[PDB]
């Protein structure tokens, strides 16, 4: 049997393991290797220029971006699984003796007498929520934030960069 | 401005009334000194301007 | 002995603390506002030599 | 004319109306005290301020 | 600028160990198929010769 | 303007990737002066739910000579009294 | 009444000093070293003791000149 | 750690012989002591942690 | 039963992490800090107790207006007939500073009449030396003279006389009864007083509180300091006096306020009483009145462990255990440490000592696998 | 006669009992050391032993250290941490591997 107080505590504590839904915060678009759009990059093309450094760096950048996206997705899935496990796990301490292994029946009591509102820049209050062990999977996942595209950078620059002349010799 | 409107302000600044008054006085004095410098520079550079 | 030794007084104190209404009682003032608090006897004599603090 | 007195009055008005010195944003305190304590001035002095 | 400040920014690297785990495998057991005694009984038999065993 | 490294690095919007879009790099935004911790000792201890920062402030740094002299008066008087006792001894 | 003169400290010895108004009440009409250093000190003290970022940065720019 | 065996203690492994005569130590009433079993402890008779760094099944005796 | 409630407490918000703009309290309150209203339903009596430092024209005229409005049946004032005569002779003064200009003349009220017997002469010598020493420790200026009655009590007495109300004089801070008690008390010496007064501030907290109070006094002045005087500040001053001279503090404060309560409770003519007393005697008189009347404000018992989030602590421990088990199962290994968050109090990061929660009694102990990944199934649930 | 429990980490297994013991011992030591400051002040879990600005008193902290060490039969490392509040006292007591 679960008391109403226990049910309320469970409801308010299961909200600590809700995924942030990072899919709406990142551009999950894979980069295309320049061989797909430039003839001189493709090996099978008849106008292929064999350059070890240029192709090396191009493929390195493409693979890095793709790996970042893939590990972002994998970490998101792992975080979802961990949050589900934490929500669905049993909590034996709720059946302990109040005042020894559980909060007193009266509940949390504030014995202070504050006179002014607390500042919003409290370091402990910020940190205790900002940095948590159970969120490690999504805390260190690199992503490209969703921002409005700029023509000079996201449209014009790639065009001029790709239209560079190429020399066989 | 939008962020401040949405989330209020961080808090209140703990300052002394003496420091407050001295800051206002220093602002007024700086403005007066700027006006004096502008007038003096205008007088000096009249011939060239 | 193989079991860690605790005095009977310590065990009784732990058992009392297990109670949900436990509070220190060897205080001259009802700081915790307990309705059942009883003023302990003051260990001061007529000379009042030890009052200095 | 840019008269000195009128310009001083106008700059005082500008400084006080800029909103940077709004009393609502400040928590006045003695400052020199070891512990943070509110202003200890008299009621008449507070009204004058 | 509006879009950048309307959404969270990419995280910065952090060097804190979160639930660190043993770099090697599980600690050898007190008893079982392979125990720490088996490891301890190897220092005294150590040879690197010119021929295989 | 930050005091704590964790707050400074939590959400950074002026990173080089973001600033490269505008290609403007003001000298006032140098990482050298961007963040600076307070001069008081702060150390982390394990709390009930996560690490919490405790500050160890021992003494103030704004005491004045009047206060120091008032505190030192007894020492001077004791020195005088001990010297007088030695002379009379 | 020895305490009234020994242990009693003047208000100026504790409270932060104000601005000497007579130093600025009347000034010469020459943009000279005295006026320049007065302005420099005013801006420097304001930067030190002010919480306003918008005014400080422009004060820094003027203080460099 | 392991509890106090009432005269029936056999070390799990062969411990280092710290000394050939005992230590006459003044123990406090009710204070928990972690006697060193492996014999390499740098803190004297009491466990110092070198048991975790040496390959041995001898664990400190908490009594 | 003895009503052992808090009294002479000066610590504000010990459970709050105050600092910067988040203060612990507001000391400035000109009216509430000095005006108290008490009621005795059994006798149908009302008491208006005023704590006066005798250095505030604002409080003086406020008390005058309060007396005029209430029209008390009786008024009690902590002064004496000599001071009343001097004050009534002094006429046409409406300013506290102007009255303070007469402070030396008003000091004549401390008659302290005694004979010149050998014992009384030895007393007089010791008492006056101790008075000089304690005044040195006080270091109050002429502006702030809490023990010299002034404009507030003068206005109270004058209004009572105008309204034809009985007036009861309780004597100065050191009256005949107080002097007799001090004479009975033998522990009084200037040298010991100096030693104890310069050894009293044994804690940085006490030193900082003393510095703060006296710097505030110096900066604001007598009148502003009196206006900003608070209950916590008065309690701190009482405790400071206790530390300076506990034996004299007893007589000066506790016995004096007990006698004042006796006078105000047992031998008060009317039902409405207006009492004017030194502020530091207000807490004791109020406590005694409330205890006698059984009219203490109902407080709720506070559990010493009611502010501990045991549920949060246990939930954090369980979450960390589950995370460690999951990581160990994923990595096919065991946790390196059982600390939820690394801390340097224990030098586990660079020493052999570890933190592992694995303890059992024998090979058949069910708690053998507790704290290890073997205690959880493939679904990450305890077995 | 009550037989002592066989298990060791009783204080760790019972956070509430440990906190109550810490509060009791700290309150007793504070009342014995500085009565004028703590006689009327109840001691709870959120209580701290610093001034209104945040500065700590080394004398009070070391008195609390001595009280805790005498109560729990352990040795507190003063150089490594300072007990400025009941929360820190509880943290140190729980960190100690042999408290009783
Ligand atoms: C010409 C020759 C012809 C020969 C022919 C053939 C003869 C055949 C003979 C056959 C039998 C021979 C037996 C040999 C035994 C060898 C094996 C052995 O002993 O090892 C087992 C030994 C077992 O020890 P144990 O018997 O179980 O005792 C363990 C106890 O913990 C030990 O602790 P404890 O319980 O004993 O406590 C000691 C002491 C602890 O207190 C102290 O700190 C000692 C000093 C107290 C003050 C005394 C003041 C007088 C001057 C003292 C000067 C030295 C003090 C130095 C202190 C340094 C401190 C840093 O207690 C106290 O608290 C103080 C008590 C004081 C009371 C005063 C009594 C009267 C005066 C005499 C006092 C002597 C005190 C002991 C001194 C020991 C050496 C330092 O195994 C080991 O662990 C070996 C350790 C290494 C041993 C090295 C030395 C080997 C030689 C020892 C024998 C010496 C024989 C010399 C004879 C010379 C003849 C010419
Ligand atoms: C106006 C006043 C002016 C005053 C001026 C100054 C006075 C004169 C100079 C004094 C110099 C003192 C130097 C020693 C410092 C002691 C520090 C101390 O108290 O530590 C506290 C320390 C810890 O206190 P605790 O934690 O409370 O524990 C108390 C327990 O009772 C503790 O009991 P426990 O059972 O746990 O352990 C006690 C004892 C128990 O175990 C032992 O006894 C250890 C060694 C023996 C083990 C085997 C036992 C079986 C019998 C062995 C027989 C050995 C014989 C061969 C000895 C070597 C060859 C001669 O073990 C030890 O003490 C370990 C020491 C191992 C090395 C011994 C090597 C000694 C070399 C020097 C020999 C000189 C012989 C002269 C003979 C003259 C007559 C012919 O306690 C002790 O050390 C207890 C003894 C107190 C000191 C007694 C000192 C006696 C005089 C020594 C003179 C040395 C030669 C002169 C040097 C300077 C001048 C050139
Ligand atoms: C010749 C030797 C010279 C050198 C040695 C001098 C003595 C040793 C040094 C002493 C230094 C420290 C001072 C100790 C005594 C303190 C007394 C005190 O404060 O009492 C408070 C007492 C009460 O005052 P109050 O409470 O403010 O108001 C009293 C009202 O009148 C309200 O009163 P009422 O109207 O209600 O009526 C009562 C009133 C009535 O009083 C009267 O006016 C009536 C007058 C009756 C006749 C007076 C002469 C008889 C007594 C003479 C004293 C004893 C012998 C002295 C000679 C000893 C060597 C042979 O009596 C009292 O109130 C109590 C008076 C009892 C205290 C004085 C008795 C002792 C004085 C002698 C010194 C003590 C140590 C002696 C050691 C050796 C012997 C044991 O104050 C006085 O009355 C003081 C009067 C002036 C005293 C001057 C010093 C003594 C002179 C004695 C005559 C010596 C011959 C003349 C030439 C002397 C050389 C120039
Ligand atoms: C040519 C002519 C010129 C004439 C010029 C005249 C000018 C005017 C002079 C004005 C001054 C004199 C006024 C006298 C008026 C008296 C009126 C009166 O009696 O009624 C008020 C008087 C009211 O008394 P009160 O003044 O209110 O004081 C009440 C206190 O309870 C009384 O107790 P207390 O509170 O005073 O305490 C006493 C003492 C209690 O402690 C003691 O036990 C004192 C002794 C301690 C040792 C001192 C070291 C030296 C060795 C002393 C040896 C003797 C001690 C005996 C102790 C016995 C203990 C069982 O206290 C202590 O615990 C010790 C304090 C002492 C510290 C050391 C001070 C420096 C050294 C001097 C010490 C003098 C102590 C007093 C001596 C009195 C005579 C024995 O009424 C009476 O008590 C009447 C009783 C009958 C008394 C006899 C009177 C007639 C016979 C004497 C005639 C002498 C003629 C000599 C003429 C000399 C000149 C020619
Ligand atoms: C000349 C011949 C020889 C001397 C003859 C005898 C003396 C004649 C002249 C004096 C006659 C009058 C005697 C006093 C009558 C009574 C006066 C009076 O009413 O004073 C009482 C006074 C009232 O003042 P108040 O209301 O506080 O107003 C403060 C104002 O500042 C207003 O302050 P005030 O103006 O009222 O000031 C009072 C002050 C008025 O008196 C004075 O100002 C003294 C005048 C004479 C001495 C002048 C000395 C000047 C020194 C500098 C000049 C150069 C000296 C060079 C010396 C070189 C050789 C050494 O009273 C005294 O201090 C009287 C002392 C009399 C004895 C004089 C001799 C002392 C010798 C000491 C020697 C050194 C120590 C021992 C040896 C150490 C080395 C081994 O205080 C009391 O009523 C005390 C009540 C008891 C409880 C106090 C608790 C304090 C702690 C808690 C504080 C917080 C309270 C709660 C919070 C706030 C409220 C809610
Ligand atoms: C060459 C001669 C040099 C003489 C120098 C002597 C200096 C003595 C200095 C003593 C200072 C003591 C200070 C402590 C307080 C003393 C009491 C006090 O406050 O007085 C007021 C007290 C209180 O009296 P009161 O109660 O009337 O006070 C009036 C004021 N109201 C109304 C406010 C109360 O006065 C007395 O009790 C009497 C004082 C005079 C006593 C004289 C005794 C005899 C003295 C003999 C000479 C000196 C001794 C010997 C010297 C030898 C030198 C070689
Ligand atoms: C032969 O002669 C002798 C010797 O040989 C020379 C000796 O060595 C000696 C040895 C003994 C000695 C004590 C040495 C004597 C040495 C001496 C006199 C020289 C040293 C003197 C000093 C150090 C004192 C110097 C200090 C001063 C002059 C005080 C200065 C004070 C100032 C400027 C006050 C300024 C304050 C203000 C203007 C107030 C401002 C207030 C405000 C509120 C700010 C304004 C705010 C607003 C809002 C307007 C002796 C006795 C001797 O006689
Ligand atoms: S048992 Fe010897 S070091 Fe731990």
């Amino acid at each position: 049997k679960l008391t109403a107080s226990d049910e309320a505590y469970l409801n308010e504590v299961r909200q600590r393991y809700v995924t942030p839904d990072m899919e709406k915060w990142a551009y999950l678009d894979y980069k295309k290797h320049p061989s797909t759009t430039l003839s001189h990059y493709d090996h099978k093309s008849k106008d292929y220029v064999e350059s070890e450094r240029d192709d090396y760096n191009a493929d390195v950048a493409t693979n890095s971006h793709n790996k970042l996206i893939d590990d972002f997705k994998r970490n998101l899935q792992m975080q979802r699984k961990v949050h589900d496990i934490l929500q669905k796990m049993d909590r034996p301490y709720l059946r302990g003796v109040p005042g020894v292994t559980k909060n007193i029946s009266a509940g949390l009591q504030d014995y202070s007498a504050p006179v002014s509102k607390k500042s919003q820049s409290d370091p402990n209050d910020f940190y205790r929520d900002a940095y948590r062990n159970e969120n490690r999977w999504i805390d260190q996942s690199v992503f490209t934030p969703k921002t409005s595209k700029m023509t000079h950078y996201d449209v014009e620059w790639p065009k001029e960069l790709a239209s560079r002349p190429v020399t066989k010799k | 401005k939008q962020f401040e409107e949405r989330y209020g302000r961080a808090g209140q600044i703990n300052i002394s009334k003496v420091t407050y008054s001295t800051l206002i006085d220093v602002e007024k004095a700086v403005l007066k000194m700027d006006r004096l410098f502008r007038k003096v520079a205008k007088f000096e550079n009249r011939a060239f301007i | 002995r193989k079991e860690l030794w605790r005095s009977q007084d310590a065990l009784q104190e732990e058992e009392l603390m297990v109670n949900e209404n436990w509070y220190p009682k060897n205080t001259q003032y009802n700081i915790y506002n307990q309705p059942d608090f009883i003023k302990p006897k003051s260990g001061s004599g007529a000379a009042a030599d030890d009052i200095r603090i | 004319p840019e008269d000195e007195g009128i310009e001083q009055q106008l700059d005082q008005q500008e400084v006080l109306l800029s909103g940077r010195y709004d009393p609502k944003l400040y928590d006045f305190q003695e400052g020199y005290t070891k512990n943070p304590e509110d202003d200890q001035t008299s009621l008449i002095e507070k009204k004058a301020f | 600028v509006q879009s950048q400040h309307s959404v969270p920014a990419s995280p910065i690297r952090n060097q804190r160990h979160i639930n660190p785990v043993r770099e090697s495998g599980p600690l050898p057991s007190y008893d079982g198929t392979y125990t720490m005694e088996d490891i301890r009984a190897v220092f005294y038999n150590t040879t690197v010769g010119r021929d295989y065993c | 303007m930050f005091r704590w490294l964790f707050l400074y690095w939590y959400n950074s919007t002026d990173t080089p990737s973001a600033i490269a879009k505008v290609n403007l790099w003001s000298y006032i935004n140098l990482r050298l002066f961007k963040a600076r911790l307070s001069s008081s000792i702060a150390y982390y201890i394990l709390g009930l739910n996560n690490l919490e920062l405790k500050k160890l402030k021992i003494f103030y740094k704004n005491t004045y000579f009047d206060y120091i002299y008032l505190k030192s008066i007894p020492c001077l008087f004791l020195i005088i009294f001990f010297t007088n006792l030695y002379l009379f001894l | 009444m020895i305490w009234k003169y020994l242990q009693r400290t003047n208000r100026g010895n504790i409270i932060q000093a104000g601005l000497q108004h007579r130093k600025f009440e009347n000034l010469p009409f020459k943009q000279n070293f005295d006026n320049l250093t007065k302005a420099y000190d005013l801006r420097m003290w304001y930067i030190s003791n002010s919480p306003h970022e918008a005014k400080n940065l422009e004060y820094v720019n003027e203080l460099e000149a | 750690s392991i509890p106090y065996q009432e005269g029936k203690y056999r070390p799990a492994s062969i411990p280092m012989v710290a000394g050939f005569f005992p230590y006459n130590c003044y123990l406090q009433q009710g204070k928990v002591y972690s006697w060193c079993s492996c014999g390499i402890s740098q803190s004297g008779p009491w466990c110092d942690g070198l048991c975790n760094s040496v390959v041995t099944r001898c664990r400190p005796v908490v009594f | 039963m003895i009503s052992a409630r808090a009294v002479h407490r000066f610590l504000r918000n010990p459970n709050l992490e105050t600092g910067a703009a988040f203060r612990a309290g507001t000391r400035f309150d000109p009216f509430k800090n000095t005006l108290t209203v008490l009621k005795d339903p059994q006798n149908g009596r009302t008491l208006y107790l005023i704590g006066t430092t005798n250095s505030s024209t604002l409080l003086a005229n406020r008390t005058k207006d309060l007396v005029q409005k209430e029209k008390p049946d009786a008024v009690f004032v902590q002064t004496n007939k000599e001071w009343w005569n001097l004050a009534k002779n002094i006429q046409d003064v409406k300013c506290q500073q102007e009255l303070n200009r007469y402070n030396d003349l008003l000091s004549q009220a401390y008659t302290l009449s005694l004979d010149n017997t050998i014992r009384n002469l030895v007393f007089k010598a010791k008492f006056y030396s101790w008075l000089f020493v304690i005044n040195w420790f006080k270091a109050f200026p002429d502006d702030f003279h809490p023990f010299i009655p002034g404009l507030e009590m003068k206005f109270a007495i004058e209004e009572a006389n105008k309204q034809n109300i009985p007036v009861v004089l309780g004597g100065l801070e050191v009256d005949d009864v107080t002097l007799s008690a001090l004479k009975v008390e033998p522990r009084l010496d200037p040298f010991s007083q100096l030693y104890y007064g310069y050894r009293a501030l044994h804690n940085s907290f006490w030193r900082r509180e003393h510095f703060d109070n006296y710097a505030t006094l110096d900066v604001v002045g007598g009148e502003a300091y009196a206006e900003s005087m608070d209950r916590f500040r008065t309690n701190w001053f009482v405790k400071y006096f206790e530390k300076l001279a506990p034996y004299q503090k007893k007589i000066i404060v506790d016995q004096k306020d007990l006698d004042l309560f006796y006078a105000l409770y047992r031998d008060t003519p009317g039902k409405k009483i207006v009492a004017v007393v030194n502020q530091w005697h207000v807490p004791g008189i109020e406590n005694h009145w409330k205890s006698a009347t059984n009219t203490h404000e109902p407080l709720k018992a506070i559990n010493p462990i009611g502010d501990m989030d045991i549920n949060k602590y246990m939930e954090s421990q369980l979450v960390n255990d589950t995370l460690r088990a999951f990581v160990s199962k994923v990595g096919k290994t065991e946790p390196a440490t059982w600390k939820n968050y690394s801390t340097i109090y224990h030098k586990d990061n660079y020493e052999a000592e570890r933190v592992r929660h694995v303890a059992f009694v024998d090979h058949k102990d069910p708690h053998m696998y507790h704290g290890l990944p073997q205690d959880y199934d493939d679904n990450i649930k305890p077995k | 006669y009550n037989f002592p429990e066989y298990r060791t980490g009783g204080v760790q297994a019972n956070p509430g009992i440990t906190a109550k013991r810490i509060i009791k011992c700290i309150g007793e030591r504070l009342r014995k050391y500085d009565p004028a400051r703590w006689e009327n002040v109840p001691i709870t879990f959120k209580t701290h032993f610093r001034d209104e600005n945040g500065y700590s008193d080394v004398a009070t902290s070391i008195q609390i250290h001595d009280a805790l060490e005498r109560e729990f039969g352990i040795d507190i490392k003063d150089r490594l941490a300072l007990v400025t509040d009941v929360e820190t006292a509880f943290y140190i007591v729980m960190s100690h591997h042999d408290p009783l």
